[PDB]
């Protein structure tokens, strides 16, 4: 996937 | 024919780690549209940060930065579950549009951003040539960012197992795969690929009998 933060 | 219009850097956004993930390549032919699915960083994330870079350096913050949206409405899930269908769409005009797309909420945010935006002529060759200086540095840096991550993993997956198993689990494996995931997160906290990596292979050897449980 790999991801993000808010 | 004669010319092109080619994107002269990358285009892409701030994942997790502070990395640069590239949407639209270095030297592609405008008109262009590249989409790509991330979702959460953290259980009953709300919303996204939709940081958009320009360059060829492995670090977001070596990159320049073109832009930054929240996509708000995430409705809660675990880790990793949300689809964040995130669009770089370069039309005819050498306009930017960025989008992001909660796949389940519906939800959509988006930002444009001008042909002009960026870095000009001369920047762009300091930043290419900046890239292959420091391609060593960065391959370095990429490979920590993919160890803490992997880590990370690790340490979110297996307290999830410790629960899901919970009276499953004989008191002494506990009491030691307890310690070295608060040893993991601890060095997570740190720069040290190789202490990561170390209470990665503590946790594997301490773990093998939650996996065991975990299987059923």
């Amino acid at each position: 996937a790999l991801a993000l933060l808010p | 024919v004669l010319l092109l219009d080619v994107t002269p850097l990358s285009l892409g956004i701030e994942t997790m780690g502070g990395v640069m993930t590239t949407l639209i390549a270095k030297n592609t032919t405008i008109p262009t549209k590249h989409s790509q699915v991330f979702s959460t960083a953290e259980d009953n994330q709300s919303a996204v940060t939709i940081h958009v870079l320009q360059g060829e350096r492995k670090r977001a913050a070596d990159n320049k930065s073109l832009g930054q949206f929240n996509l708000d409405g995430i409705n809660p899930a675990p880790r990793g579950m949300p689809q964040i269908e995130v669009t770089f769409d370069i039309d005819a005009d050498g306009i930017l549009h960025v989008s992001a797309k909660d796949k389940n909420s519906g939800k959509e945010q988006k930002i444009t951003i001008k042909a002009s935006s960026g870095l000009n002529e001369d920047e762009i060759q300091k930043m290419v040539r900046d890239a292959e200086a420091n391609a060593e540095a960065d391959r370095k840096f990429e490979e920590l960012v993919q160890t803490r991550n992997q880590g990370d993993h690790l340490l979110h997956s297996t307290r999830k197992q410790v629960e899901e198993a919970g009276d499953k689990l004989p008191a002494d494996d506990k009491t030691a795969i307890e310690s070295a995931l608060t040893a993991l997160e601890t060095a997570l906290k740190g720069e040290d690929k190789a202490a990561i990596e170390a209470k990665m292979q503590e946790l594997a050897q301490v773990s093998q009998k939650l996996m065991e449980i975990a299987q059923q």
